[PDB]
């Protein structure tokens, strides 16, 4: 049987994934590709047409271009960004002596994610991002490592380098990519680590293909003062020093935790 | 209870093996089915003939041969995997022993109950050529699903291009009161007067259809408030028909202007 | 229905209808005592030795005397108020539905209290009451009205006598027979 | 009763138009045209 | 003459549905039938053939396969002689095959009356259904024989032929194609009491039911929603032409509302008669 | 014979014109449904067509069997069946027939092979023929139009 | 009129040519020049209407109703209700001239035609990075309960480069259509520049974004109903041609100190 | 729900497959490059001992 | 007639594959021209018989 | 009752009270629009071409 059922998965065929843009009829829709083109695609009775409305992605055929089964909305699914890899090594016993700043960091990180009424009875927004920096070698990397340890929750890496990769739209994808994530799994935490890029000013000598870089800045400041619900989501951005980073995410509004390591 | 979804051309060409092996009234073919009967909906997308003998004078002869219908099943793996044996066909108008003995030797080879279809070969009366009846094991009784015919995009247009208002959809109205009449008046003499067969087992059946001219006169008084709307329908139709005179006032222009020009 | 399954002496299925007796005196459920008529329990049974209750509460539906089978019974089945509650109701149930097909050949949907009164030997005001309570069994679907007296039922469960509906049901059909003309020759005309 | 009237009041209208084109037309196509 | 395949019902929609799967997939199968050269031909019964390594190729034909379904067949009374190979190529929609080249002539050493029946444009089926077939003409440089003589024959006018890239030569010296179908006394019958274009059959005055019942607040809504839309169209091209003389300057706008209106005024009385029809007719 | 088979029911055809054999309209009519060819039965379709030469009302038994039959080669030969038989002296009801059947019937060769045998009937009054060959000429079809092309060149030449 | 029916692809009408025959651009990313069906007219179809088209042939077959992706499709009320303007307060000096160039035209439309003035058609937000606001702006939206778009800088290149200056036609023409709306840009620095866009170049053209907000902000804003709002930072580098009265007008700096 | 394996194509596309019986879950990576079909891409080929590539410039000498 | 002939001959244009768009280069004497496509690249193209 | 805030209508002889849904009218927009709109172009049709 397990030697059948090998022909009997090749026999099947290749499904289009992708999401409702606009709803143009009852059984006429509007269905974006993963390639970019659009067509108008139709309907089955094997399908409820009530989660097919726009915002939910949805699987298309490759023939005749219909919609045939549903699947979990997922934007790009990239593990390797999304897990953080986490095995227990350093916990906070190990992270010691910073103690003056370790309680610092767990009033703003585990109490909001734990009993988030005491904000709310005071009146005072949660804070968003956190900022960590200081001289290397004092274990910033480590803070990482501790603090999931402990709360056990999802957490998202995210190298500043390794986003950078050259595509079109796909730079200021990738942000709006972690606070999609957020809503489904969970707010938890999202980690950024060592950036020392995006928060230039980029003065114009030609930026040697760069642009694509100015929109991930764009991408992250309209995040904050975006529409949509936070607060909950905690971002922990750390660097080498603060002023490479960008002023406007300084400022407060945006990045309202400055936590210094000295 | 479940249904049963056939596509035209599974009918059609079960009909054809029927002449081309030049059997007479004397003798009847049987066949297999292929489909997926997992779902409550049963589809046929492909069916296959048999070698069957039968006596004429003997309800008990049959011959059927499992080593073709093993090499059969085989043989479908490398054309079709997702196809598997949900059943078996046959032919000819009369259920005889031959037939009703072998629904249990299908069953070894069909994970699920074998569907029996009688497919007619002259067309005699209504529709539906081939009706699909379903055997309980709890007394055992052929009853019959809801039959439908569906099929693919190109499967239905297809058979129309090889083939290839109001007044004509009002004729199918007049043949579907008379099966009202027919149906009934032929069946209830049978069981009443001479040979009365066991039953008041189907008359509860029977008389359900007729509590709710043959549905409510307690609803004369209220159905004046129901045909409102039908004479709604003739306050807009009155313009409608005058909306008529719309365009022919305006072509009246048409001719007035030709006798300008002329 | 099954003569095979379940072979039993003579002796005992006497003492097999003495429990589907008693079962359905509490009960109006699946249909009436007259079930057991047409199906072999009934008819292999001996009618004296009280194994008569069956038969006897056939005829008392439509009489609807009580005392006729009180006296044929003992203490253990008398002393309990359902048999009488649920006897009364198996006595209207074949009233209730004789307001769609049982007797009126016109399918006027009618009842009024004072018709009910007389077949249950109710006055007006325990027959308003008594209406409630077979609905609220989830017997039928309806409703009554108090004012103009009158009592709005459907037809809902199925019963197994027949001759009472089999002569409407070819007379609902002969107004087909003449609407076959008018309309079928004036379509074709078109 | 006023609204089968008025189909008819239309269609006897349309009736009218039904047929009256050709009466000028008998002249000018068949004497010859530049 | 040339050899043009006359295919019954059965046999096209199996063709079709054996190169149901994938665009890119491609599927190959044999055809069977007994006929002459000259003119006429038929095909009794096809069936799906494997793929191999080398997806549609001549190795690609099993003899192990192709004996056993010939024995299946035989029993059935459907069993015939080998007519040619067909296949389902992929979606490249150039020309035909994209693999077969010269294996039609290795195909006229075991039957001269072979031939490869093709879909170019995959499944494609809106008002007709495209096949192509093929015919090996050899060497068609002098006197050979004469193709324009069947039937449809010397077409590729200007530049336009099927796809319109093919023109006049075709794949090889001109093999001239021809596909008509045809159909017995119960293949009439069957689709006449099936599919002519929809299905009504089987059952009676639910489609009438239905059809309104789902409509029931969109009758109401539709008869409404189009009343506006009705009148807005007379209400913006109509006002054009107004008096004897010019003043919008009117040129096609008379003609807009006219055309367009003329189906809702026919709609509105087709609803008319079908919600007042179903009620009627008896029914107490 | 998918070659010489069409000159035995053409050479049978013009032996038998005139009022013909009975018996032979019964038996070349057989062979056409038994055999199913591309040349012989439209050419024995010719061959019944002209033994119903002059038979005018006579014939009207073997066409409605050709009207009535499915098979396009039977109707491409009902339509000159009625053309030769109602020759000569005209008929208002074999060209309410020839009518009928361009129409319905949804064959372009029968529509071509209909209207060509209008020019037949109408042999003896040419004054009625370009009016009834231009009203089908403004048709979408091109079969229509190119049978009246030549069925007006007939009784016009 | 039923062949095509739903296995439409969908298209944008570019410029026409012949009698119903025009050019179109697919969401594919090929341009073919192909006919218009006959029951439609080029009088009926505009520059910025979008077209079905054929699935191989890609000939144009019906008319696209007015509604496209412009990415996230917002019907302008989204939880709107939350927040109003006395919540940030001391914008008086700031908000006089916004209700003047904004909630004014957006109430009553006529009161500029009787003054002869025209209107501001764009709104700008000057002031260093860090003005927060996202409140005034979704305030006015708010009090007024009117359609609100809000599309960032980032949103207007799509993964294709042709697909750019489709989806910017498309933001400017869904605000008119239905209700009067307000369109916010945010972060729109990224495209709008002084003399070095692109950053001296970038990938093939990417100036394809800037061109169309340039020529579809004359067309639209005419009724005086939907008005552009725009919120940048302080590059001190702003393109002169977008400031010029016959394109933007009213211009909004932030109270700072 | 049931297993399945979501592939996008080096052509950047998206294709749906269900599970293939030549390769395990436990096998199949996220963001991993396999062999798959040219036609029905589905997952056919195991992982060839190699995350991505060796890009440019790289010195596989002892 | 005339509208459904009209709907006939419309309905194969429609199903023409169509033509692509380009801008003319250059010339020569040899009936070849080269015309620029906005999407694809430049290809020398031979012209029409009737221009 | 008459500001259309309480849609009601009372007894003034015998002191009752009587039901009044608070909708006067049905979807009169359709036939409102369609006979006035229809009578203002119902003669618009004609003027001159009669002379």
């Amino acid at each position: 049987d397990k030697t059948e059922n090998d022909i009997k998965a090749l026999q099947s065929i290749g499904q289009l994934i992708g999401e409702v843009m606009k709803e143009l009829s009852e059984e006429k829709y509007i269905v974006k590709a993963s390639s970019g083109p659009r067509y108008i695609v139709g309907v089955r009775n094997s399908v409820d047409r009530s989660k097919l409305k726009k915002g939910v992605r949805v699987t298309l055929d490759i023939t005749t271009l219909t919609i045939m089964r549903i699947l979990p909305r997922e934007t790009d699914p990239l593990v390797y960004n999304m897990t953080s890899f986490e095995q227990g090594e350093i916990t906070f016993d190990g992270i010691g002596g910073l103690t003056e700043q370790i309680r610092e960091l767990r009033e703003v990180i585990e109490l909001p994610l734990k009993n988030p009424e005491i904000f709310q009875r005071v009146g005072i927004k949660p804070p968003k991002g956190v900022l960590l920096y200081g001289p290397p070698g004092t274990g910033k990397t480590l803070l990482a490592k501790a603090v999931a340890a402990t709360i056990g929750a999802n957490f998202i890496f995210s190298p500043a380098s390794g986003i950078v990769d050259k595509y079109i739209g796909e730079s200021a994808r990738i942000i709006r990519e972690m606070f999609a994530y957020a809503k489904e799994h969970e707010p938890c935490i999202i980690f950024m680590d060592e950036v020392d890029a995006i928060g230039g000013r980029r003065f114009s000598e030609g930026t040697s293909a760069d642009r694509e870089i100015q929109r991930t800045l764009m991408e992250l400041l309209t995040q904050m003062d975006g529409f949509d619900n936070l607060g909950q989501t905690k971002i922990i951005m750390a660097t080498n020093r603060p002023d490479t980073l960008d002023p406007a995410l300084l400022r407060p509004g945006r990045l309202d935790r400055k936590v210094e390591i000295p | 209870h479940e249904k049963v979804t056939i596509a035209p051309l599974v009918l059609l060409s079960a009909l054809d093996h029927y002449e081309r092996t030049q059997t007479k009234e004397n003798k009847r073919c049987v066949g297999v089915i292929l489909g997926d009967a997992n779902s409550s909906t049963i589809r046929v997308t492909n069916s296959f003939a048999l070698p069957f003998e039968e006596d004429e004078k003997n309800s008990d002869v049959w011959f059927l041969d499992h080593n073709y219908i093993e090499n059969m099943n085989e043989m479908c793996k490398k054309i079709n995997a997702k196809e598997k044996l949900i059943g078996w066909y046959h032919s000819g108008p009369k259920l005889r022993a031959s037939d009703l003995k072998i629904n249990e030797l299908f069953k070894k080879y069909t994970q699920n109950n074998p569907l029996l279809l009688i497919v007619d070969v002259k067309q005699q009366g209504v529709g539906l050529p081939t009706d699909a009846y379903v055997a309980i094991e709890q007394e055992k009784t052929f009853l019959h699903l809801p039959c439908t015919i569906e099929a693919e995009e190109a499967e239905e247009i297809g058979v129309e291009h090889l083939l290839r208002i109001r007044l004509t959809n009002q004729l199918k109205s007049l043949k579907g009161l008379q099966s009202k009449l027919k149906d009934v008046v032929e069946y209830l003499d049978k069981v009443i007067n001479k040979e009365l067969p066991i039953n008041h087992t189907i008359l509860g059946k029977l008389q359900d259809v007729f509590n709710l001219n043959n549905l409510q006169k307690a609803l004369t008084v209220k159905t004046n408030d129901e045909l409102m709307v039908i004479y709604i329908s003739n306050l807009v139709r009155s313009i409608i028909a005058f909306d008529d005179l719309i365009e022919n006032k305006i072509q009246n222009k048409k001719i007035q202007e030709q006798r300008v020009k002329d | 229905t099954l003569e095979p399954s379940t072979s039993i002496t003579l002796a005992e299925r006497q003492q097999l209808a003495y429990d589907l007796s008693i079962s359905a005196l509490l009960g109006d459920k699946i249909y009436n005592f007259g079930e057991l008529l047409h199906h072999p329990i009934m008819e292999t049974i001996v009618n004296d030795s009280n194994y008569d209750w069956l038969f006897q509460l056939l005829n008392a539906l439509t009489v609807g005397d009580f005392d006729k089978f009180d006296s044929l019974i003992k203490v253990q089945i008398s002393k309990i108020p359902i048999l009488a509650q649920h006897e009364s109701f198996l006595r209207q149930k074949i009233c209730l539905m004789t307001l769609i097909e049982t007797v009126f050949v016109k399918n006027i949907r009618m009842l009024s209290f004072e018709d009910i009164s007389k077949a249950t030997h109710l006055p007006k005001d325990n027959v308003e009451h008594l209406v409630m309570r077979a609905i609220s069994l989830g017997l039928l679907k309806g409703s009554i009205d108090q004012v103009n007296e009158l009592v709005t039922i459907s037809w809902v469960q199925p019963r197994i006598i027949s001759g009472d509906q089999i002569t409407k049901m070819k007379d609902r059909l002969v107004e087909w027979n003449d609407q076959v003309e008018k309309l079928g020759k004036k379509m074709e005309a078109r | 009763q006023v609204f089968d009237e008025r189909i008819k009041f239309a269609n006897q209208l349309h009736d009218e138009y039904l047929v009256s084109m050709r009466y000028p037309e008998d002249k000018k196509t068949q004497q010859n045209e530049k | 003459t040339k050899e043009t395949v006359y295919i019954s019902s059965i046999a096209l929609l199996k063709m079709l549905k054996h190169g149901r799967a994938g665009v890119p997939m491609e599927v190959m199968g044999l055809m069977l039938g007994e006929f002459v050269d000259d003119y006429t031909v038929n095909v009794v019964d096809v069936f799906a053939m494997p793929q191999s390594g080398t997806g549609v190729s001549v190795e690609a034909v099993d003899d192990v396969f192709q004996a056993k379904m010939m024995d299946m067949l035989k029993q059935t009374g459907r069993d015939q002689m080998v007519v040619g190979w067909y296949h389902s190529h992929p979606g490249f929609g150039c020309w035909l095959s994209s693999v077969d080249v010269n294996t039609q002539k290795s195909f006229e050493q075991l039957n001269s009356r072979a031939v490869a029946v093709v879909v170019d444009p995959i499944q494609s089926v809106k008002g007709k259904v495209v096949i192509d077939a093929f015919r090996l003409i050899d060497t068609g440089a002098l006197i050979n024989n004469l193709e324009p003589r069947q039937t449809t024959s010397n077409t590729g006018l200007l530049n336009k032929a099927n796809i319109q890239a093919l023109i006049h030569g075709l794949n090889r010296h001109y093999y001239s194609l021809n596909i008509d179908y045809h159909k017995t006394a119960k293949e009439t019958k069957m689709l006449m009491n099936l599919h002519k274009e929809q299905w009504q059959s089987g059952l009676k005055m639910y489609d009438y039911e239905e059809k309104e019942e789902s409509n029931l607040a969109a009758t109401k809504s539709m008869v409404k929603i189009a009343e506006q839309y009705s009148k807005r169209i007379e209400e913006e091209k109509e006002l054009t032409e107004e008096e004897l003389k010019t003043r919008y300057v009117g040129r096609q706008d008379p003609k807009k509302h006219l055309s367009e209106t003329a189906d809702e005024t026919l709609e509105n009385n087709i609803v008319s008669v079908l919600t007042a029809g179903v009620n009627s007719v008896a029914i107490k | 014979s998918a070659t010489s088979g069409e000159a035995a029911a053409l050479g049978m055809g013009l032996c038998m014109l005139g009022t013909g054999k009975p018996e032979a309209i019964h038996d070349m009519f057989t062979y056409s449904q038994e055999t199913q060819h591309g040349n012989i039965t439209r050419g024995l379709a010719v061959g019944l067509a002209l033994i119903n030469y002059g038979r005018q009302e006579l014939a009207d038994d073997l066409i409605t069997k050709m009207l009535a039959s499915d098979e396009s080669l039977l109707r491409y030969g009902g339509a000159f069946t009625i053309a030769l038989a109602y020759a000569g002296t005209g008929n208002n009801s074999a060209v309410k027939r020839l009518l009928h059947v361009a129409v319905s019937d949804s064959n372009d060769d029968v529509r071509r092979a209909a209207v060509i045998a209008l020019g037949f009937v109408l042999l003896r009054d040419y004054t009625t023929v370009p009016r009834i060959v231009q009203l089908l000429s403004k048709s979408h079809n091109a079969h229509v139009r190119c049978g009246t092309a030549f069925a007006l060149g007939i009784a016009c030449a | 009129k039923r062949i095509q029916s739903v296995p439409l692809v969908i298209g944008q009408f570019l410029e026409p040519i012949d009698q119903n025959t025009g050019i179109v651009s697919s969401t594919t990313g090929m341009s073919y020049v192909v006919r218009i069906l006959s029951t439609l007219d080029r009088e009926l179809l505009k520059p910025s209407m979008s077209v079905a088209l054929h699935r191989h042939s890609n000939a144009l077959v019906d008319i696209l109703p007015p509604d496209s992706d412009s990415s996230i499709s917002v019907m302008g009320e989204n939880e709107k209700p939350d927040v109003t303007y006395a919540d940030v307060g001391g914008l008086d000096m700031q908000k006089q001239e916004i209700r003047e160039a904004v909630e004014l035209p957006l109430v009553q439309a006529d009161l500029y035609e009787q003054i002869g003035i025209d209107p501001p058609r764009g709104v700008l937000l000057y002031g260093p990075p860090g003005t927060g606001k996202t409140m005034l702006v979704k305030a006015v939206a708010n009090s007024t309960k009117a359609a609100f778009i809000r599309v960032n800088g980032s949103e207007f290149v799509h993964k294709y480069l042709g697909e750019g200056p489709r989806m910017v036609r498309d933001v400017f023409r869904l605000a008119r259509e239905n209700a009067p709306s307000i369109i916010f840009i945010d972060e729109v620095d990224s495209i709008a520049t002084k003399r070095f866009d692109a950053q001296t170049g970038s990938d093939r053209e990417v100036q394809r974004i800037l061109i169309e907000l340039l020529t579809q902000m004359d067309g639209f804003d005419q009724s005086t109903n939907v008005k552009v709002i725009m919120a940048t930072n302080r590059a001190d580098t702003l393109d002169p041609a977008l400031l010029r009265p016959g394109r933007l007008d009213r211009k909004i700096e932030f109270p700072s100190l | 729900v049931g297993k399945a394996a979501v592939v996008k194509t080096s052509s950047r596309q998206t294709v749906f497959l269900p599970m293939v019986g030549l390769v395990d879950p436990d096998k199949l990576k996220p963001n991993d490059l396999v062999g798959v079909n040219k036609d029905s891409y589905l997952i056919l080929d195991t992982l060839p001992s190699e995350f991505d590539s060796r890009v440019k410039a790289m010195e596989v000498d002892e | 007639n005339d509208k459904v002939r009209f709907i006939k001959d419309e309905l194969r244009l429609l199903q023409e594959p169509g033509s692509y768009v380009g801008e003319v280069i250059k010339i020569v004497s040899d009936k070849k021209v080269l015309v620029k496509v906005q999407p694809e690249g430049k290809y020398i193209v031979d012209v029409a018989k009737d221009i | 009752i008459l500001d259309k805030i309480f849609y009601g209508v009372l007894d003034q002889g015998n002191g009752w009270l009587y039901v009044y849904e608070t909708p006067n009218q049905d979807a009169t927009y359709d036939s409102a629009l369609e006979l006035v709109g229809q009578l203002n172009k119902v003669v618009d049709q004609l003027f001159e071409k009669a002379s």
